[PDB]
């Protein structure tokens, strides 16, 4: 961080999972299960 | 040189919830109009 | 490398990937980090 200001940060941890991803007609992921 | 910062109030840690966050593209193949 | 010929069935080699078929102009827009496009049956149907 830096010193002299308003900041907030969040940390989470990844696990091996199976996801169902949705691709629209432009190729972007818009939803997941 | 290293300086140990003082004058910092200690507080209990805080938690929150991730609402369907953290999804990334698994590979580099283009796909469209599909459930994968 | 040879010339690019369209609208005819032609054996093709793209960056080492070989196949047969007919090439047409596409409206798909690839993000900069991708090179091939694949359909539901997982076969390659688009190429930059
Ligand atoms: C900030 O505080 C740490 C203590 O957490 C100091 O590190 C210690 O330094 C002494 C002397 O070099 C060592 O005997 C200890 O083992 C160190 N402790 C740890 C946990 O490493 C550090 O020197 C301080 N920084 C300053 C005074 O600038
Ligand atoms: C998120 O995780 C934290 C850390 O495990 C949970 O905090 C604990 O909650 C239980 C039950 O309320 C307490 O008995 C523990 O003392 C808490 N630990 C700490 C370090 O505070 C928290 O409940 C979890 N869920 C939410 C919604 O915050
Ligand atoms: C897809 O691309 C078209 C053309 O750029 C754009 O108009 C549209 O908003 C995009 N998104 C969707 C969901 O169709």
């Amino acid at each position: 961080l830096a010193l002299h200001g308003a900041a907030a940060y969040y940390v989470g941890y990844l696990q091996p999972r199976t996801f169902l991803l949705k691709y629209n007609e432009n190729g972007t992921i818009t939803d997941a299960v | 040189q290293c300086v140990n910062l003082t004058t910092r109030t200690q507080l209990p840690p805080a938690y929150t919830n991730s609402f369907t966050r953290g999804v990334y593209y698994p590979d580099k193949v283009f796909r469209s109009s599909v459930l994968h | 490398s040879t010339n690019l010929v369209k609208n005819k069935c032609v054996n093709f080699n793209f960056n080492g990937l070989t196949g047969t078929g007919v090439l047409t102009e596409s409206n798909k827009k690839f993000l900069p980090f991708q090179q091939f496009g694949r359909d539901i049956a997982d076969t390659t149907d688009a190429v930059r």
